[PDB]
C-alpha cells in the first residue's frame, strides 16, 4: 500500500503550479499559496502565507473597528482573548456568534501546530486530508482519500514523553511503542507508572528522519552518526519494511515475499497419502 | 466498470478487445474527415459582432463625457466580450445541433472522442481576449475566427500565451516526481499484514460541506463523497434509506 | 554513491530491450508485439537450451556458433524461438515511471519492423503517445518471477487504477469516434 | 468595511455567482479530459485553459467576498441624492434630457436602465450631497459640461 | 487475459497467495520431472503446428490448469517441511 | 510546372542578406579588406588606440596593423583538424624620453580565425558558430523602488564586465545613497570630490526639489574641497594609507571601468537622450589637474529630483523595452575578447620596462603573442557562446546562424531571474520572432531575430517602416529604432490601397505598441509587410494565418530537424522565400557572372565568362555533414548553355531548381484507418517506398589514433594476435580497410597493437567511402602529443523509411509511422490512383492548425492542374480564388471521364446518397453537379481497395508536404541478454560486440514494489546485476533447462556485513529467536 499512496500522489505532483497577476496591493499574489507549493507546506508542518490566528478559547465574539489596529475578543466564562489584526486583514467570523477552539478567525490558511493544541489531533488530521484534496480537486485530480490518509498517519506516528517511568521526559517515541508500555504498565507489571504522551506532528521528511530501524537511517540521514550511535547499543533491526530490506537485497516484506504467504503448501493426493505411508 | 463488477476480469478484456476492433472498423467506413468548409461559421457572426460593436461604443460614449471612471471602463468592456463570447459559443453548438448533427468537427467534441467546447470556439467562432505580458488580460479582443485569416497583430497577441504556457511546463516537469520521492520516504514501509485490527475506533466522514455562502450546511459534491466512502468499512451498521 | 545508498539507486540490468514505439491494432491486450531481432538476442540463453531439444545443434556452444553470425538465420531457428517463449511473458516500461502501471506484463510474439508494437489501450496507462517515444522491455527469467509477472503484473489483470476506482481500459479517440457514429 | 447594495443589485450579483458556478464546474471537467488526453507537455489546450481556471477561481472570490458583508438600502424617500436614488441630468444649453441611478462601486453596469454609475466614480462623486436645482461640472476629455439635476425620484 | 484467472483468485484467501502457490507447483513440475501432472488424460495443454505441447510447454501454464480442478490441496502447514523432496523424488524417476 | 502566386501587397525592398548579421559584423570589426589607409576605427583598430598608448620611460604606440595569410585552405583545415586562423602582424615603434630611436620591426602576435562564406568558423577541424546575445545597453536608467511604492531608484552600468555597478537610491530617512561594491555613502561626498560646492550645488539643483536639503546637508565635511577625496577613500573597506593612493578613484576616471564605448552613440545615447546633454569625454572621466569634472553626476540627480517631483516628462524607463536593450554581434563579442588580450599584453610591456636593460630593447623584449593568442583561442573554443554548427540540413544551420540568447558573460543575464524577459514584450514586435524559441526549458531565453529586422551601429534591432504623408503611401522606408517607433503612429499593410493612397476611413494601426483605430489622416507610417513580423524559420509555413502560435512554433523548429532526402521536392505551396533561402544559405552555387557553360562534369563545372575568362568550380560530391548526412550538388545545367549572372549551377543538399525542398509532396487522404493512425500514428503506402520517395543518405565518422604508451607504442597493421584471416580479407592495406568495402557489425576496419583494433560498433556501419591516415612526417598537421599517427574512417548507408520512422508537416503535426499497407488494399480514388498517406483527422481539432487542411485542398488542385503555388504569409491565397481553380481541376479529373465513354459508378451513387443526407450536397441536382459541388469542398469519393467497397462519405484529399526528422531508429535499438560487465562495479555494460541493458532507477522499482513482485524485483537487483555468482549460476540452469537459481544472499549483503566489521561495527546476524546465523 505504501507505494500505492506514494504513486497515486506522486504522479499528479508533476502537474501543479499557479501564481500570477491580478492582485498586488500589499504582499498578496493569490491569497495564499495554491499550487504544488501548498502540498509541500501541508506535508511539512509550516506556517502558511495567510495564517489565520485561531482562538484556543471557546466563547463568543466582539469587534472594534477602525483606529490603528482592529481587535476581536473571544470572551466567554470570564477571560477575554484579544487578537490584534491589521486593518488590512479580512475575517469571516462576525460579532456575537459562538466560536469553538481552533476556529479560523482570519480568512486564508491555517497553522498545523496551532490547530493541534487548540482543538486536538483528530481535528488536524481531518484538516490535512481535506486540505490536500482541495488542491488536487481544483485540478481535475480524482484520487481516493485512502492514500492521503496513510501519509498523514505517519505524521503523527510519534509522540513525546511527559511523565517518566523508564525513560526521560525529554524524548519522542513511536506512538505504537507507547502501547508496548501502556500495556506492561498496569497489566504485566503492576505499580501503575503512567507515561503521559502527547502526539507530535511532523512533516513527511522529519518523520522518516526519526525512523526506528537503523538500516533505513543509514540511507537518508548522515550514515556516520547513525551507525555510530546505533552501534553503542545492540540495536535490533527487524527486517520488516521495503526500504531497509531492500538494501540487503533480500525479498521485500510485501508482495509475494510477504510473511503471510511466503510459506505455502502445494500437495498432490498422489503424494499426500505418501506422507501417511511414512508413519 | 459494471462489467468488471459483474462478469469478471478476463471477460472484461474480451469486451474491450471486441470494442477496439469495431471502433476502428467503422471509423474508416463511416467516412468522416476534416475539410476547410466543415468549420461552418454560424451566420449569427455578423449579427452579434454588430450587437457588440455599437454596444462597446455605447460604454465609450459614456466615459468620453466622464460618466465612468478609468477603472470601470476597463471592467465594463471586459464584461461585454467575456459574455458576448459566451453567446456566440452556445450559438454555434446550436447551429450544428439542429442543422448538422453529423458534422465532423462537431461529432468529435460531443462524442467521447477528441475536441473540447472551449477549443471549438477557437475555430468556428473565434478566440476571445488574450493576456498582456504583465498579467491583466488585454483590452482589444480577437475579433477574428481561426477559420478565417487572423490579422497580424492579433497573432502577435495570441503568442503572449504560447510562450507563457511553455514557461510553467518547464519548472514543474524539471523536478520530475520530486514529491513522490519525499512521499515514498515515509510510505515505503507501510504494507498490509494481519487479520482484522481490534481497534474499534471509527472515523467521522462528512457528507455535507460547511460554509460556502453564509453558515449553511450543503451536500458535498458527488465526487468527493465517493472519494471518501467508495469502498470502505462501515463501523456501526446503519439502516437509513430503508435498506439494511 | 556509497554502499548503503547503493542497493537503492538500483543500476543497469541484463536482458534489456527498447526501441521506437508504435500502435498494435491487431495485437490483443493479452499480448504485445516485439521485434524478432530483439527477442532473439534478448533470449540467446533460453533459445540455446531449446536448440538442444532439437537436432538443431549437438550441444550448447554448438548452437551458439550456429548463429554466431548468419545473414541466413535458419527457418527452424525462428519456429524454435517462439517455441521458447510460449507462455512466458515479458515486461514493458515507459521512461517516466510514476505509477505502478508504468510497467505491465505482455505475451510477446514475432513481429516485423524494428520498433516495438504496443496495444493502444495501454497508451493511457504509460503516459505516452506515438510521436516517437520508446519503451523498455524486461524478461522474468525466474520461473517464479514469471508467475507474479503474469499473475499480478499482466495488463489484462490491471484495469482498475489503484489511484481511483476509475477504469483504465477506457476506449479513446478513434474507438469512440466509431462507437458513436454508429449508435 | 461594509459594501452597500440594493435588492435589485443584489439579485443580479448573487445570481451572478450562481451562473459562474455552472461555468467553473465546466472548466474542471475540461481538464479531467486534457490530462487524460495523452499528448504531453503542450496540450495547446491545457495551459490556456489553466489560466482560465484562475480567472473563474478569482471571480469566485471577488463574488463571495462582498456577498458575505454587504448591506441593503431603501432610499425611496428624501431629497439629497443618496444610495438608491434615480437622478436625471439635463445639459443646460442643449435642452436634452437624461436618466441615471448611481450606486456603490459593486454595481457598475452600463447595461441597466438608468446607467448605474459607481459611487467612487467622478460622476458618482459630484452627485452625492446636492439636490433638485444643482448645476456642476467635472473633467471631460472633450471639455467640461455642467448639468442641472432635473429631478431626483426614488 | 489468463484462463479462469478469476476462479483462481476465488480459491485463495489472498491474491498474493495464488502467486506463491502457482510458482511452487510450477517448479515441482519440471525439477521433479514433468510427469507429476493430474490432468494428463484429456483436455491437456496443446501446441500448434504440432500438438506436442503434451510434454514440456511452460511451467506455470500447467500449474494453474491443475488448480483449475479441485484435485490438489494447499495450506500453511499441510505436509512436513523436509518430508517434501523426500516423498517426491522417490515416487517420481 | 505552372507557378501562381497570390501577391496583393507590393513587397518593396527585398529581403536583406539573411547572413549579414554575422557577415558585416566580422568585416567592420577587423578592418582588413582595405589598407590601414582607410583608417576606420571601431573593432580591431579601436582596440589598439585603447590599450596601445603605453607609458610607465616606456613610450611605444601603434602605427599600422595588417595580416590575413591563411596557412591552409578551407577543407584542409576541416579534415586535418587544423584551425582556420590567419597570421597577425603588427607595426609599432618606440621613442624614449631622451630624444631618439625609431625601432619599428614587424611584430606579430598569434593568428585569428576567419568567417566562412556562409558565415561560420572552422576552429579545430570542426565548424562552429558565434551566436549573438542580448542585454541592457550600458546606460542610465530609472526604475521604481523595490518593494517600496515610495519613490524610485536610478541605475548606471557601463560595461565591459570591468565596469562598476553604480546605483542611486533615494533614502527617505534623509540623504541620497550611492551603491557601489555593496556599500552606500553620501553622494554629497563624491560631489565635493568633483568640485561641486555647497552653494553652486543646491541652487542649480534643488531649486524645485525642496528635498535638496537631503544633500546640501554636509556643512562639516562638504567644507573641504580636494580633502574630500581623502575621506571618500576612508569609505573603502580596505585599511590602506590615506596618501595619494587615489587608485580605486582614478579607476573610475577615463581608463577602463567607465565604458569606453563610442563617443556619440553607445554611451551618449543613454546620455543626451534620457538625461543631461553633451558627453564630455567617453564616460564619467576627467582626472586632469588633480580635480575632476563629471557632467554625469549633475544630470543623473537632476533627473532624479525631476521625477520625484513635477513632470519634466514622466521619465520611468522600462526594463524589457528593446529601446534600451543592446545586442552583441560577432564583431563586438570578438573585438571584446580581443581587448582582453590587449590589456593582458600591455600587462607585460609595462613590467618589461622596470627591468628593461636600457634602450637596447623594443620589439621582442616588449612583445609576446602568448597573452594575445591565448585569449582569442579561449573565446572561439572555450566560450559558451561558440557552438556546434547545426548542419542537420541547409535551413537548420542558417537558423542557428542567426539565433540570439540572453545568457552569456553573466554580467548581462543570469539563469535564476528572467521569467520577465522570457515573455514576449510589446517591443519585440518585428524585432524578435515570437514563435522562434526552442522547446522545453530555456524557452524564451533563446530566440532568433525577426525577418527584415537588422542590427544597427550598436545592437538595437531596428525594423523597416513605410512613410506616409496624409493618406498617400511613400515608396521610401527607414529602419526605425525600437525607441523612436512609439513616437509615431504606424498602420498595417493589410489596409486596402488604391495605387498610392489609403482606402477606407476606419483604418487599423498600432499607436504606442497599442492596437488602435485611426483615420487616414494621422497615418505617419505603415507596415512594410506581414513578413517582417516573424523570422524566416516561420516565414516558411503555408497558411500561418490558420494555425495557433503554439502549434506553429512546433512546425517552425521541425523544419530545422528535417533530413536532406535524396529526391528533393519543393513544397506544393511556398511562401516565396525558398529561392532567397537556398541563396544566402549557400546550399547551392550560383554563376558569378554572365557567359556560357563549358565543362559539365559530375565532379567539376567549368564556364567561360563573356568578359573573356574561364573558371571552374569544385563540386563537393558527398561531404560528411556535421549531423551525419548527404551534401551533394546536382548539376542542373548541361554542356554549353548561355547562363545569366547568378544562375542555378548545381542544387544544394535540400534544394531543387533554386527552391528549397526539405521533404516531399505526397498524396494524402486524411481519414481514420483501422486504428493504424491512432494517437499520432501515420499509415503509408508501400508505393512510396517503391519509388524511393522518402529516403536519405547517412554517414558515420569513426576515428582511431595510434597512441604512444610507455608500455610499447601501438602499431597499425594487419597483424592480429588471433591469427584470424576470415576478417583480414577486406583489410587489404597495412591496417586500413579497403575502400568500397561492406563492413558489418563486428568486423575490423583498422588494426591496433600492444589487439585494440577498431571494430564495427554495435548496430551497423554501411559501405566505406573514403579514408585517410596521418603518419609521423606531418606535412603540416598539429599531431596531438603522445600520438604517433592518426586515421579516419568515413562510412555510410541509405536510410530507407521503414517502421520506426517519424515525420511531421510544416504546420507542426508530428507522428510516427505505424504499418505501411501496400498499394494493393490501399484506399483508392474511383479512377485508379490509390492514396499515399493516411492521416487521422482526430489530430486536427484539439490542434488548432487548419493551415494543413488548406495546403491539402490547394494541393488537390495542383495535382490535376499540374502546378505549384506561392502564398504570402498573411497575404496568401483566399477561400474564393481557390474554389475557382479547384473547380477547373474537376473539369480535368472528371472532364476526361466523360469523353472516354463512362459516367458515374453504382458505388458513387450510394455515397452521394448519404452525402445529401449529410447536407454536403444540394439534393435535386444531377450526379454530375453533385460530385462537382462536392469536389469544390475538397472531398471526393474513395474506394477501400481492401474490399472494394468505397467509404460512405467523401474523404478530403490533397498533396500535403511532410518530411523525415533527424531522429532515426538507428540510435535506438538496444537488444541485450548476455555480455560484458562493469570493470569497476559489476554492471552489464556493453559497447563493443554486445550492448548494455537500460538502467532500472528507483522509480521503476517502486512501482515494482507496489505490485508485490518480490521475486521479479529481487531478480533485477541481483541475478541480473551485482552478485555475479547467481548470474552465471542462472545461465547454467537456463542452458540446462533447469529452474533459475534462487540467490541465498546477494553479494551486496555479505560484503556489507564484513565491510562494517572492518571497522568496529559488530554486525551480528540473529535469527527469529535471538540466535546466531551463519552468513557464509
Ligand atoms: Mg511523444
Amino acid at each position: 500500500v505504501g507505494i500505492v499512496a506514494a504513486q497515486s500522489i506522486g504522479e499528479p505532483g508533476t502537474q501543479l503550479t499557479m501564481r500570477t497577476f491580478h492582485t498586488g496591493g500589499v504582499a498578496g499574489a493569490a491569497d495564499i499559496t495554491q499550487g504544488l507549493p501548498r502540498v509541500i507546506e501541508l506535508f511539512e508542518a509550516r506556517r502558511p502565507k495567510a495564517k489565520a490566528v485561531i482562538s484556543e478559547i471557546d466563547g463568543v465574539v466582539r469587534i472594534e473597528e477602525t483606529e490603528e489596529k482592529l481587535s476581536v475578543f473571544v470572551e466567554s466564562e470570564g477571560f477575554s482573548k484579544e487578537y490584534k489584526l491589521p486593518k488590512e486583514a479580512r475575517l469571516l467570523v462576525k460579532d456575537g456568534d459562538y466560536v469553538e477552539a481552533g476556529q479560523p478567525l482570519t480568512r486564508g490558511a491555517i497553522d498545523p501546530h496551532q490547530l493541534l493544541e487548540a482543538k486536538g489531533p483528530e481535528a488536524v488530521e481531518r484538516y490535512l486530508v481535506e486540505e490536500i484534496q482541495k488542491v488536487y480537486r481544483a485540478q481535475g485530480v480524482k484520487l481516493h482519500d485512502k492514500h492521503i490518509e496513510i501519509v498523514v498517519r505517519q505524521m503523527m506516528k510519534y509522540v513525546e514523553v511527559t511523565d517518566p517511568g523508564d525513560s526521560r521526559l525529554l524524548e519522542g517515541q513511536v506512538l505504537e511503542k507507547w502501547d508496548v508500555e501502556a500495556l506492561n504498565e498496569r497489566l504485566i507489571a503492576e505499580g501503575k507508572t503512567p507515561v503521559a504522551w502527547k502526539p507530535l506532528l511532523m512533516g513527511v521528511t522529519k518523520s522518516a528522519l526519526s525512523t526506528k530501524s537503523w538500516l533505513s537511517a543509514a540511507s537518508f540521514q548522515n550514515t556516520t552518526h547513525v551507525l555510530t550511535e546505533a552501534a553503542i547499543a545492540g540495536k535490533k533491526d527487524e527486517l520488516i519494511g521495503l526500504k531497509e530490506n531492500v538494501i540487503l537485497g533480500r525479498l521485500i516484506p510485501a508482495g509475494t515475499g510477504s510473511d503471510f504467504v511466503r510459506f505455502t503448501q502445494v500437495v498432490d493426493q498422489k503424494t499426500l497419502k505418501a506422507i501417511e505411508e511414512a508413519r | 466498470y459494471q462489467a468488471f463488477l459483474r462478469l469478471g476480469m478476463e471477460k472484461t478484456a474480451r469486451l474491450l478487445d471486441a470494442l477496439k476492433y469495431y471502433g476502428f472498423t467503422f471509423s474508416t467506413t463511416s467516412g468522416i474527415t476534416i475539410g476547410i468548409d466543415d468549420a461552418v461559421i454560424p451566420e449569427e457572426k455578423k449579427q452579434y459582432l454588430e450587437e457588440a460593436d455599437r454596444k462597446l461604443l455605447q460604454i465609450e460614449q459614456a466615459y468620453e463625457m466622464g460618466f465612468l471612471t478609468d477603472r470601470e471602463r476597463y471592467d465594463q468592456i471586459l464584461q461585454l466580450w467575456t459574455e458576448t463570447t459566451e453567446k456566440v459559443t452556445q450559438a454555434v453548438f446550436k447551429n450544428f445541433e439542429e442543422n448538422y448533427p453529423f458534422n465532423p468537427l462537431y461529432v468529435m467534441a460531443q462524442s467521447g472522442a477528441r475536441g473540447n467546447p472551449q477549443q471549438i470556439r477557437q475555430l468556428c467562432g473565434l478566440r476571445g481576449l488574450m493576456q498582456k505580458p504583465s498579467g491583466e488580460t488585454f483590452e482589444v479582443p480577437v475579433r477574428s475566427s481561426f477559420r478565417e485569416g487572423l490579422t497580424v497583430l492579433e497573432y502577435f497577441i495570441s503568442s503572449h500565451g504560447a510562450r507563457k504556457g511553455g514557461a510553467d511546463t518547464a519548472l514543474r516537469t524539471a523536478d520530475s516526481g520530486y514529491l513522490t520521492r519525499k512521499l515514498v520516504d515515509v510510505t515505503h514501509e507501510i504494507v498490509v499484514r494481519e487479520a482484522d485490527c481490534g481497534t474499534t475506533n471509527y472515523i467521522s466522514v462528512p457528507l455535507f460541506q460547511p460554509d460556502e455562502v453564509t453558515r449553511s450546511l450543503r451536500l458535498r459534491k458527488r465526487a468527493d463523497i465517493e472519494a471518501g466512502l467508495y469502498g470502505r468499512v462501515l463501523a456501526r451498521e446503519v439502516e437509513v434509506l430503508g435498506v439494511r | 554513491q556509497g554502499r548503503f545508498r547503493q542497493n537503492l539507486l538500483g543500476k543497469r540490468v541484463d536482458y534489456s530491450g527498447r526501441s521506437v514505439i508504435v500502435v498494435g491494432p491487431q495485437l490483443k491486450l493479452h499480448q504485445c508485439g516485439l521485434p524478432k531481432r530483439m527477442a532473439l538476442e534478448l533470449f540467446k540463453p533460453f533459445l540455446l537450451k531449446k536448440m538442444e531439444e532439437k537436432g538443431i545443434a549437438p550441444n550448447v556452444k554448438a548452437a551458439r556458433r550456429m548463429l554466431e553470425r548468419q545473414r541466413d538465420i535458419k527457418d527452424e531457428v525462428w519456429d524454435a524461438l517462439e517455441e521458447v517463449i510460449h507462455g512466458k511473458v515479458v515486461l514493458l516500461n515507459r521512461a517516466p515511471t510514476l505509477h505502478r502501471l508504468g510497467i505491465q506484463a505482455f505475451q510477446p510474439v514475432l513481429v516485423e519492423g524494428q520498433s516495438i508494437q504496443l496495444h493502444p489501450l495501454v497508451c493511457e496507462a504509460f503516459n505516452a503517445d506515438f510521436d516517437g517515444d520508446q519503451m523498455a522491455v524486461h524478461v522474468p527469467l525466474s520461473s517464479f518471477a514469471q508467475a507474479e509477472a503474469r499473475i499480478q503484473m499482466l495488463s489484462a489483470h490491471n484495469l482498475l487504477s489503484p489511484a481511483s476506482g476509475e477504469p483504465l481500459a477506457k476506449p479513446s479517440r478513434d474507438i469512440i469516434l466509431g462507437l458513436y457514429y454508429i449508435t | 468595511r461594509e459594501v452597500k447594495l440594493t435588492k435589485a443589485g443584489y439579485e443580479r450579483l448573487m445570481q451572478q455567482l450562481e451562473r459562474e458556478r455552472e461555468r467553473l464546474q465546466e472548466i474542471s471537467a475540461d481538464f479531467e479530459q486534457a490530462l487524460e488526453e495523452g499528448d504531453l507537455r503542450e496540450n495547446a489546450g491545457y495551459d490556456e485553459a489553466r489560466r482560465a481556471m484562475w480567472q473563474n477561481e478569482a471571480r469566485i472570490d471577488s463574488l463571495e467576498d462582498i456577498l458575505s458583508r454587504a448591506v441593503i438600502l431603501e432610499e425611496g424617500s428624501g431629497e439629497v441624492i443618496g444610495l438608491g436614488s434615480v437622478v436625471e441630468l439635463e445639459d443646460p444649453l442643449s435642452g436634452e434630457r437624461l436618466s441615471v441611478q448611481v450606486v456603490s462601486p459593486a454595481e457598475a453596469n452600463v447595461l441597466d436602465t438608468p446607467m448605474k454609475i459607481s459611487d467612487a466614480s467622478p460622476m458618482g462623486k459630484a452627485l452625492l450631497g446636492h439636490r433638485v436645482g444643482d448645476v456642476l461640472s467635472l473633467d471631460t476629455p472633450k471639455g467640461r459640461r455642467e448639468f442641472r439635476v432635473v429631478a431626483i425620484h426614488g | 487475459a489468463e484462463p479462469g484467472i478469476d476462479k483462481l483468485f476465488g480459491m485463495v484467501d489472498s491474491k498474493y497467495r495464488l502467486t506463491v502457490v502457482v510458482a511452487k507447483r510450477a517448479q515441482q513440475l519440471l525439477r521433479h520431472g514433468f510427469k507429476n501432472t493430474v490432468l494428463e488424460p484429456e483436455e491437456r495443454p496443446k501446441m500448434q503446428t504440432l500438438e506436442g505441447l503434451f510434454d514440456d510447454p511452460n511451467a506455470v501454464t500447467w500449474a494453474m490448469k491443475e488448480l483449475l480442478t479441485g484435485r490438489l490441496v494447499f495450506g500453511e502447514n499441510l505436509v512436513p517441511e523436509d518430508r517434501l523432496q523426500k516423498e517426491m523424488e522417490r515416487l517420481y524417476p | 510546372m505552372e507557378i501562381k502566386r497570390f501577391g496583393r501587397i507590393r513587397e518593396v525592398i527585398p529581403l536583406p542578406p539573411l547572413t549579414e548579421i554575422q557577415v558585416e559584423s566580422y568585416r567592420r570589426a577587423l578592418q582588413a579588406d582595405v589598407p590601414p589607409e582607410k583608417r576606420e576605427n571601431v573593432g580591431i583598430q579601436a582596440a589598439f588606440r585603447e590599450t596601445f598608448p603605453i607609458e610607465e620611460g616606456l613610450v611605444l604606440d601603434f602605427l599600422e596593423y595588417r595580416l590575413g595569410e591563411p596557412p591552409f585552405p578551407q577543407d584542409e583545415c576541416r579534415e586535418k583538424d587544423l584551425t582556420y586562423q590567419a597570421p597577425l602582424y603588427a607595426r609599432l615603434q618606440l621613442i624614449h624620453k631622451d630624444t631618439g630611436l625609431i625601432k619599428e620591426d614587424e611584430v606579430f602576435l598569434g593568428h585569428i580565425p576567419l568567417m566562412t562564406e556562409d558565415g561560420s568558423f572552422i576552429i579545430n577541424g570542426a565548424d562552429r558558430v558565434i551566436v549573438s546575445q542580448i542585454h541592457r545597453s550600458p546606460g542610465v536608467y530609472f526604475t521604481p523602488d523595490p518593494a517600496r511604492p515610495g519613490r524610485y531608484i536610478a541605475s548606471i552600468i557601463p560595461l565591459p564586465k570591468r565596469g562598476p555597478w553604480i546605483d542611486l537610491e533615494v533614502e527617505p530617512n534623509g540623504v541620497v545613497s550611492m551603491k557601489v561594491n555593496k556599500r552606500k555613502f553620501p553622494l554629497v561626498l563624491l560631489l565635493r570630490v568633483l568640485g561641486y560646492d555647497q552653494e553652486t550645488l543646491a541652487r542649480e539643483l534643488g531649486a524645485y526639489g525642496e528635498l535638496v536639503q537631503g544633500l546640501m546637508d554636509e556643512s562639516v565635511f562638504a567644507m573641504r574641497p580636494e580633502e574630500a577625496l581623502i575621506r571618500l577613500f576612508t569609505l573603502l573597506r580596505p585599511g590602506d594609507p590615506p596618501k595619494r593612493d587615489k587608485a580605486v578613484a582614478y579607476v573610475y576616471g577615463l581608463i577602463a571601468d567607465p565604458r569606453r564605448y563610442d563617443l556619440g552613440e553607445a554611451g551618449r545615447y543613454k546620455a543626451e537622450e534620457k538625461l543631461g546633454i553633451r558627453l564630455s569625454g567617453r564616460t564619467l572621466a576627467r582626472f586632469e589637474d588633480g580635480e575632476f569634472k563629471d557632467e554625469v553626476f549633475l544630470p543623473t540627480l537632476r533627473y532624479l529630483f525631476a521625477l520625484t517631483a513635477g513632470v519634466p516628462g514622466h521619465e520611468v524607463d522600462d526594463i524589457d523595452h528593446l529601446g534600451n536593450r543592446r545586442i552583441r554581434t560577432v564583431g563586438e563579442l570578438m573585438t571584446d575578447q580581443f581587448r582582453v588580450g590587449l590589456a593582458r599584453l600591455a600587462r607585460g610591456v609595462r613590467e618589461r620596462m622596470l627591468m628593461g636593460s636600457e634602450d637596447s630593447l623594443t620589439p621582442a623584449k616588449l612583445v609576446n603573442s602568448r597573452p594575445l593568442e591565448a585569449a582569442i583561442r579561449e573565446f572561439f573554443s572555450r566560450s559558451q557562446l561558440s557552438q556546434f554548427k547545426d548542419e542537420t540540413n541547409p535551413l537548420s544551420s542558417l537558423r542557428h546562424k542567426r539565433r540570439i540568447s540572453a545568457l552569456g558573460p553573466g554580467g548581462l543575464t543570469r539563469e535564476r531571474a528572467g521569467f520577465d524577459v522570457r515573455d514576449v514584450h510589446r517591443t519585440h514586435y518585428g524585432r524578435i520572432c515570437p514563435v522562434e524559441t526552442p522547446e522545453g526549458a530555456n524557452i524564451g531565453l533563446i530566440t532568433s531575430l525577426a525577418a527584415y529586422a537588422r542590427v544597427d551601429e550598436l545592437g538595437f534591432i531596428r525594423t523597416p517602416y513605410r512613410r506616409v504623408v496624409g493618406g498617400v503611401v511613400t515608396d521610401e522606408v527607414v529602419y526605425m529604432t525600437a525607441t523612436e517607433e512609439d513616437r509615431y503612429t504606424i498602420a498595417q499593410a493589410n489596409t486596402p490601397l488604391e495605387g498610392n493612397r489609403i482606402a477606407a476611413e476606419r483604418v487599423v494601426a498600432r499607436r504606442k505598441g497599442e492596437p488602435v483605430i485611426v483615420s487616414p489622416e494621422e497615418v505617419e507610417f505603415m507596415d512594410v509587410s506581414p513578413k517582417q513580423v516573424f523570422s524566416v524559420n516561420t516565414n516558411l509555413i503555408p497558411f500561418l494565418e490558420h494555425d495557433d502560435a503554439n502549434r506553429a512554433l512546433m512546425g517552425s523548429n521541425m523544419q530545422t530537424q528535417a533530413v536532406p532526402l535524396i529526391r528533393a521536392q519543393a513544397p506544393v505551396v511556398m511562401t516565396g522565400l525558398e529561392e532567397r533561402v537556398v541563396r544566402d544559405s549557400l546550399a547551392a552555387l550560383y554563376a558569378e557572372e554572365d557567359g556560357e557553360v563549358a565543362k559539365v562534369d559530375g565532379n567539376r563545372i567549368v564556364v567561360r565568362y563573356e568578359d573573356g575568362r574561364l573558371v571552374e568550380y569544385p563540386l563537393r560530391r558527398f561531404y560528411r555533414s556535421n549531423q551525419g548526412t548527404a551534401l551533394d550538388q546536382r548539376p542542373r545545367v548541361v554542356v554549353g548553355q548561355r547562363v545569366r549572372k547568378g544562375d542555378l549551377l548545381a542544387d544544394g543538399p535540400a534544394s531543387e531548381n533554386g527552391f528549397l525542398a526539405l521533404g516531399q509532396n505526397v498524396l494524402v487522404a486524411i481519414m481514420p484507418f483501422d486504428g493504424y493512425n491512432f494517437e499520432d500514428a501515420i499509415v503509408i503506402s508501400e508505393e512510396l517506398l517503391k519509388r524511393d520517395f522518402y529516403t536519405s543518405i547517412h554517414i558515420e565518422r569513426y576515428e582511431i589514433e595510434a597512441r604512444d604508451t610507455k608500455l610499447g607504442p601501438e602499431r597499425i597493421t594487419r597483424d592480429i594476435p588471433h591469427l584470424s584471416e576470415a576478417a583480414l580479407r577486406d583489410l587489404d592495406e597495412e591496417g586500413v580497410v579497403r575502400i568500397g568495402a561492406e563492413v558489418k557489425p563486428g568486423d575490423i576496419l583498422v588494426g591496433r597493437t600492444s589487439d585494440t583494433s577498431l571494430r564495427v560498433p554495435p548496430g551497423e556501419g554501411g559501405i566505406v567511402v573514403r579514408t585517410v591516415r596521418l603518419r609521423r612526417g606531418d606535412p603540416g598537421v598539429e599531431l596531438k602529443p603522445g600520438v604517433r599517427e592518426v586515421v579516419r574512417v568515413y562510412v555510410a548507408q541509405k536510410r530507407k523509411l521503414q517502421v520506426g520512422d517519424k515525420l511531421a508537416n510544416r504546420h507542426g503535426n508530428k507522428g510516427v509511422v505505424a504499418k505501411i499497407l501496400p498499394v494493393e488494399d490501399m484506399p483508392h480514388l474511383p479512377d485508379g490512383t490509390p492514396v499515399d498517406v493516411i492521416l487521422n483527422p482526430l489530430g486536427v481539432p484539439s490542434r488548432m492548425n487548419l493551415g494543413q487542411i488548406l495546403e491539402t485542398h490547394l494541393g488537390l488542385a495542383g495535382y490535376f492542374l499540374g502546378q505549384r503555388y506561392i502564398s504570402p504569409i498573411f497575404d496568401g491565397a483566399k477561400e474564393p480564388e481557390i474554389k475557382e481553380l479547384l473547380a477547373q481541376a474537376f473539369e480535368v479529373y472528371f472532364g476526361k471521364r466523360k469523353g472516354e465513354g463512362f459516367g458515374v459508378d453504382k458505388r458513387e451513387v450510394e455515397v452521394l446518397r448519404r452525402a445529401e443526407k449529410l447536407g454536403l450536397v444540394t439534393p435535386g441536382k444531377t450526379p454530375e453537379e453533385q460530385l462537382k459541388e462536392l469536389f469544390l469542398q475538397g472531398k471526393v469519393v474513395l474506394y477501400d481497395g481492401r474490399t472494394g467497397e468505397p467509404i460512405e462519405g467523401p474523404i478530403v484529399v490533397g498533396q500535403m508536404f511532410i518530411m523525415k526528422l533527424y531522429h532515426m531508429v538507428e540510435d535506438k535499438m538496444h537488444a541485450r541478454s548476455t555480455g560484458p560487465y562493469s570493470l569497476i562495479t559489476q554492471q552489464p555494460l556493453g559497447g563493443k560486440a554486445q550492448f548494455g541493458g537500460q538502467r532500472f532507477g528507483e522509480m521503476e522499482v517502486w512501482a515494482l514494489e507496489a505490485y508485490g513482485a518480490a521475486h521479479t524485483l529481487q531478480e533485477m537487483l541481483t541475478l541480473k546485476s551485482d552478485d555475479i555468482e547467481g548470474r552465471n549460476a542462472a545461465y547454467e540452469a537456463i542452458i540446462k533447462g533447469e529452474d533459475v537459481p534462487e540467490p541465498s544472499v546477494p553479494e551486496s549483503f555479505r560484503v556489507l556485513v564484513k565491510e562494517l566489521q572492518a571497522l568496529a561495527l559488530d554486525v551480528q546476524t540473529l535469527d527469529e529467536k535471538d540466535n546466531p546465523v551463519d552468513i557464509f
